């Protein structure tokens, strides 16, 4: 028992606890199981849970597992009493709760799929800096009556806010900002929706589906790729902060949306000159002009030019935005590193230690598994190119040769080969045109021949009549004569 | 003596030599009369006959030929002085044989040469000086050898040659520029990367070689200008041949075309661009006024529609095999052909387009559609308010799948960790410039990279290509010869059959004879029958 149990009423706290000695800290609290409200764990180097070790604390209704090293599943989906759940800073990869969740704080880990049992309670649900890809990666329960939502610096790529059709009534904060959100679709009315925030993805398009969110009272779509925006669109008087910095939009429809939402535009103005300092974008080239408060540009056809610049490189014969790229990259590993931060928690030396021993152990075994894909990537191009140089013919090297070495060798003989083909193949072209031309020439001949032939035909048939008419002037006088 | 002696036939040619067959060991041959002056017959040929070496006897006793007809006749070798007494000779054709080298003055002697044709034979090189005597040569023809370099020197005497042929030998380097008198010429198949084009040549073939440079002085003759099959990746250099009439560059390596290499074409009509790679074009900005027919199929097209300027006025518009999502024409265009089919279409811009051309003119149709499509008008199409803000989500879904893709102890961990890490990094190092090389020709053969598929798969999609273009390839041949094989028996029959009205050529004479001497023989008796009735 070198592990720490703290009471303060109906709160406890275990500490210097680890994966081996857990299951024993907690049965020494099965006496008192009627009184374990709220169990905290945090800051030591668990790595596992057992939900069925806990599932005699039948009155938990926290548990905090936050800035352990826990890895894999975490499965709590039994604990059906446990209604607040914290494990910020692990590195879990997925998560099940149960149906008296109403809050769950699980930023910085590693988590890509969440299923919460069915409930009749509101939830907010909080994970930022995680790898969701979709909404579907929470369960149909996990998007049941949220009412915050926090899905910041995840890697999703399209929105589909029919998905989260069961909350349409509870919903009052959607943050999605920093994903690579590049399309997002579906009309639901967010009736609750004070808060929407898509700063940093990559939106071309604000769409008719953006009417799911005309209640809000604060938006951002900065930093996207916006150039149009729906003109049938039509805010509430409740908006108040809509934030567009850091797009590229085609004037036309700055205009055509401002028309029919003219308080926006104001509103507009307002949010840069609080966020900024004065009432404009600054945009990146001064030649550009704005429209109210946003940069713009009339333009030819913002979205054809984009896709014809993608073409190109998926095409072009040789294999700038590399710096458009990478400082679009470090804007967010600042953004995980200032998140990392504000949910850091403190932790004492010797399990810190403890701590890096179990994420050690982790890195050297995902490194194996990596080192090893790549020694199998590379002897399977090795058995490929012993293949292939055993069904051509390749010059003699003198030198050991690499597979860069090999690869250009049996291009460049294909190459030989097909050219030696081609001149094969051009010479029996020109054959055939010789031997026709003589065609040609032998078939007059022929008609010189055949027609010389009619006409002997003919001739001899002549000299035959003739011979004839005198076969019967000498029958005629032998008559006369004798 | 005189033992083997062969004489004229006069028959086109007033001197046929028959059944003469000479070979590497005969010693001694006679041709004509001994009295070399007796033998001025001015146009030679053989027939049924196969001379392995072209003997010095034969124009040692024929010194008055202007057309020499040496075709075909399994000469290897020509004898050193053979044409010593020449001098007359202004056509020599000896194509068709196995000639391996010329004698370095073989045509010292023969200053009225015009035409000679040397084609389908052996040649490797050519000897300094070759041609440094036949100032009159007009036209000169060695398609068919396996040269590799024609000498800048070659042709400096020869002022006059109009008509060049070196179609399909192996050449490296031939510099056209330096024979300005140049007509037509054909450097087709060969291995050339960059062409100097001459002053006033009018109709060029440069076709099937690796061009990517073309130089020459400004040229306002040239008319026909053939470049289908190279290396090109610019077109500024158009700019030199305001005279075109037509230019041919498809199949090279071209991703845009602008109108600005155009702008000094004052009858440009026949615009040819097929199967480059062209993912943009601006012919708008300044339209080609004259231009008939464009062929832009087999591309990467996808936005052509502010295009519409050239197209109105057009003949002749080939866009099929792009992406293009829309197009857009005038109810007064005057195209009589258009393909359309496999692209990307937009169904509004379908409707509004075939109410303005229907077919026949377009000439071409869609078959089946992907899941989102349906036919209008005979080609599949999308419905959809946005079509380009469509296309450009659909290209970033297909690609987003791809980028989606003691404490003792613990310090052992860490060296144990940087110790794998730098394993790894050194992996990724070391076969580096082979993927990059594997990315370079999958690029080069124009095949889809699976961005999934594991490295040896790529490897393995080059490989598989060029297999079976190689295979292909030899089906090909293998097919040409056995169609020159056939068109020979074919000339063999024929002249059988020839032979065959000859000879009842020769029987219906010798019944003539017969039978005009019948005619006389009863001529007379009918006579003396006569005189007996006095
Ligand atoms: C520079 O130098 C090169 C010499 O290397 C010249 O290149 C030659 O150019 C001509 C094109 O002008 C090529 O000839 C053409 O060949 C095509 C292809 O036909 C092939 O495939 C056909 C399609 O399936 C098939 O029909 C063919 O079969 C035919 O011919 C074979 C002969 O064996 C025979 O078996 C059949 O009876 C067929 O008839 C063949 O496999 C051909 O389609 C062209 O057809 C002729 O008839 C059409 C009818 O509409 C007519 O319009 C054409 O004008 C033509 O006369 C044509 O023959 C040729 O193959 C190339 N030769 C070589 C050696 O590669 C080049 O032209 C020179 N340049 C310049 C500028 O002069
Ligand atoms: C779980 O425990 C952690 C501490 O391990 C609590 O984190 C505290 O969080 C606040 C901000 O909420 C910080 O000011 C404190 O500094 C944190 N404490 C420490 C020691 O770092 C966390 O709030 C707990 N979670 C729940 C849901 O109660
Ligand atoms: C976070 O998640 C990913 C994937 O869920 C982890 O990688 C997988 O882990 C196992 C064990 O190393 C492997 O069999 C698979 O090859 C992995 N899948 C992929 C796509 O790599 C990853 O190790 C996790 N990160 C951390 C630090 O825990
Ligand atoms: C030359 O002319 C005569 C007359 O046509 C040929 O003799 C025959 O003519 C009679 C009368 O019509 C026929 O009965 C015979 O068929 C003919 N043939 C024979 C064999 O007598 C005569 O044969 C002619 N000679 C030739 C071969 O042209
Ligand atoms: C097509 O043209 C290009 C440009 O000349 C060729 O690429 C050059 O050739 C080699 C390496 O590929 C070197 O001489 C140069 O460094 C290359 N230049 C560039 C810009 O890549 C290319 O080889 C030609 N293609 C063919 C098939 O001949
Ligand atoms: C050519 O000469 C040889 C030998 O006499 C002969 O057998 C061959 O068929 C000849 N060709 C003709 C058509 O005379
Ligand atoms: C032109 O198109 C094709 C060949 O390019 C030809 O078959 C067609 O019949 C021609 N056009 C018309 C109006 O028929």
């Amino acid at each position: 028992a070198i592990h720490e149990i703290k009471q303060n009423g109906n709160r406890y706290k275990i500490e210097k606890v680890t994966d081996s000695s857990l299951k024993q800290a907690l049965a020494s609290l099965r006496q008192s199981a009627w009184n374990v409200k709220e169990l905290d764990l945090s800051g030591n180097p668990l790595s596992q849970i057992s939900a069925a070790d806990l599932a005699p604390f039948t009155k938990l209704e926290l548990l905090n597992l936050s800035s352990n090293v826990l890895y894999e599943t975490l499965d709590l989906e039994s604990l059906s009493t446990l209604r607040t759940l914290d494990l910020n800073n692990n590195y879990v990869q997925e998560l099940l709760v149960g149906p008296s969740i109403e809050t769950l704080h699980a930023a910085n880990n590693n988590i890509s799929r969440v299923s919460c049992s069915r409930g009749q309670g509101k939830k907010n649900i909080y994970l930022a800096n995680n790898k969701i890809t979709m909404l579907r990666d929470l369960d149909e329960g996990c998007r049941s009556r949220v009412q915050y939502l926090d899905l910041k610096l995840n890697e999703i790529d399209t929105v589909n806010f029919a998905e989260l059709a069961a909350s349409s009534d509870t919903l009052e904060h959607l943050n999605l900002q920093y994903n690579f959100i590049y399309d997002v679709k579906g009309q639901v009315v967010f009736a609750k929706l004070k808060t929407l925030d898509l700063s940093s993805n990559k939106l071309a398009f604000m769409g008719p589906e953006f009417q799911s969110a005309a209640g809000v009272t604060w938006i951002s779509l900065r930093n996207n790729k916006l150039v149009l925006i729906e003109k049938a669109l039509r805010f509430s008087q409740n908006l108040e902060h809509f934030d567009l910095r850091g797009n590229g939009f085609h004037c036309g429809t700055l205009r055509d949306f401002f028309s029919k939402n003219q308080r926006v535009q104001t509103v507009a103005k307002q949010t840069v000159k609080k966020l900024t300092g004065q009432n404009e974008e600054e945009c990146t080239v001064p030649t550009l002009g704005h429209y109210g408060a946003y940069c713009c540009e009339d333009l030819p056809a913002p979205f054809a030019d984009r896709l014809i610049a993608l073409k190109r490189k998926e095409h072009a014969l040789l294999s700038t935005e590399r710096l458009e790229c990478e400082r679009e990259n470090q804007a967010r590993q600042r953004e995980i590193d200032a998140l990392k931060e504000q949910y850091r928690t403190v932790i004492d030396q010797v399990t810190l230690r403890k701590q890096a021993k179990i994420t050690l152990e982790q890195k050297k075994k995902a490194l194996d598994e990596q080192v090893s894909n790549g020694r199998r990537a590379h002897a399977e191009l090795d058995g490929t190119l012993q293949q292939a140089v055993g069904q051509i013919e390749l010059q003699h090297a003198t030198e050991e040769q690499s597979p860069l070495q090999l690869l250009r060798a049996i291009v460049k003989r294909y190459e030989e080969m097909y050219v030696e083909q081609q001149s094969v193949q051009n010479n029996a072209i020109r054959d055939w045109d010789m031997y026709q031309h003589k065609e040609t020439q032998l078939a007059e001949e022929n008609a010189r021949l055949k027609k010389l032939n009619g006409e002997a035909d003919l001739a001899l048939a002549s000299a035959n009549a003739t011979l004839q008419e005198l076969v019967v002037r000498e029958q005629n006088l032998a008559s006369q004569l004798g | 003596p005189r033992q083997p002696e062969y004489k004229c036939i006069d028959s086109q040619y007033d001197c046929v030599f028959y059944d003469v067959h000479i070979d590497m060991q005969t010693q001694d041959v006679y041709f004509g009369f001994e009295d070399i002056t007796l033998n001025n017959q001015k146009i030679v040929t053989f027939k049924n006959s196969t001379m392995r070496k072209l003997p010095a006897a034969l124009l040692d006793s024929f010194r008055q030929v202007e057309l020499l007809n040496l075709n075909d006749l399994q000469i290897e070798e020509i004898d050193t002085y053979a044409f010593a007494y020449a001098h007359t000779i202004q056509k020599l054709y000896m194509g068709f044989n196995a000639i391996r080298y010329l004698p370095p003055h073989v045509f010292q002697n023969v200053p009225l040469l015009t035409v000679l044709v040397l084609e389908r034979n052996d040649l490797s090189s050519l000897p300094r000086g070759i041609f440094h005597n036949t100032p009159k040569l007009t036209t000169l023809s060695m398609s068919n050898n396996n040269l590799e370099r024609i000498e800048d020197d070659t042709f400096q005497a020869t002022t006059s040659l109009q008509n060049l042929q070196l179609s399909s030998n192996r050449l490296t380097h031939v510099d056209l520029s330096l024979i300005p008198s140049l007509f037509h010429a054909n450097v087709s198949y060969n291995l050339l990367s960059t062409l100097a084009i001459p002053i006033a040549v009018e109709e060029l073939d440069a076709s099937h070689n690796s061009i990517n440079v073309v130089r020459g002085p400004v040229n306002v003759e040239l008319t026909i200008l053939k470049l289908q099959h190279n290396n090109l990746t610019d077109t500024a250099w158009l700019l030199n041949y305001p005279g075109l009439v037509e230019v041919d560059l498809s199949y090279n390596e071209l991703e845009k075309i602008m109108y600005h290499p155009f702008v000094k074409m004052q009858r440009l009509e026949r615009l040819y661009i097929s199967n480059n790679r062209l993912v943009a074009l601006n012919l708008y900005g300044q339209p080609i006024p004259t231009l008939k027919v464009l062929d832009l199929s087999h591309n990467h097209l996808l936005h052509v529609e502010r295009n519409q300027p050239q197209f109105d006025r057009l003949e002749n518009l080939y866009l099929d095999h792009n992406s293009i999502v829309t197009l857009k024409l005038s109810t007064h265009h005057t195209l009589k052909n258009l393909t359309l089919s496999h692209n990307d279409w937009d169904c509004n811009s379908l409707r509004a387009l075939f109410r303005n051309v229907a077919r026949p003119a377009v000439d071409d149709a869609d078959q089946h559609c992907k899941i989102d499509y349906q036919l209008e008008h005979g080609l599949c199409c999308k419905e959809s308010d946005k079509p380009y803000l469509d296309r450009l989500l659909q290209y970033i879904a297909l690609t987003s799948v791809v980028e989606k893709v003691l404490e003792a102890e613990v310090n052992e961990l860490r060296a144990e960790v940087q110790q794998l890490t730098n394993e790894q990094i050194q992996q990724e190092q070391l076969l580096q410039g082979l993927h990059a090389e594997i990315d370079t020709n999958l690029r080069r053969y124009r095949l889809p990279k699976d961005g999934l598929a594991r490295s040896s798969d790529n490897l393995n999609k080059v490989f598989t290509h060029l297999k079976e273009r190689q295979a292909f390839k030899l089906r090909e041949t293998q097919a040409r010869r056995t169609e020159a094989d056939a068109k020979q028996k074919e000339t063999e029959d024929l002249e059988q059959e020839n032979i065959a009205l000859e000879k009842q050529l020769d029987n219906k004479r010798a019944k003539q004879a017969e039978l005009r001497q019948e005619t006389s023989l009863k001529r007379q008796k009918v006579k003396q029958l006569e005189a007996k009735k006095n």
